[PDB]
């Protein structure tokens, strides 16, 4: 008993991680309106026959 | 070079040689070129290969 503020303030406590990833919004909502096309290139040319 | 031989005139004369030197200091040279990395990455043709 009779503990100084530093010892109480000292990290006797454990550090969790439940805070992190809580606001992690799910990405990839753009796949519903867009398609992913690899380039491997400075530019891309798209030309189709009628 | 040693002095030329001359006819003794009555009393021999002490002469002296002439030595000289020559110094050259090193010089530092540089040549460089900068290129954007995307151009090298987008180099399917191979234009920048012989760099």
């Amino acid at each position: 008993a009779i503990i100084t503020p530093a010892l109480i303030s000292a990290l006797k406590t454990s550090f969790q991680k439940h805070f992190q990833d809580a606001l992690a919004t799910a990405p990839s909502t753009y796949l519903q309106v867009a398609t992913v096309i690899p380039s491997t290139t400075a530019s891309n040319t798209y030309g189709w026959l009628g | 070079q040693f002095p030329k031989l001359r006819e003794w005139i009555g009393q021999r004369v002490i002469k002296d040689m002439a030595a000289q030197g020559y110094q050259i200091t090193n010089k530092l040279f540089e040549s460089t070129v900068g290129v954007k990395r995307t151009d090298i990455e987008d180099d399917n043709l191979g234009v920048y290969g012989p760099l």
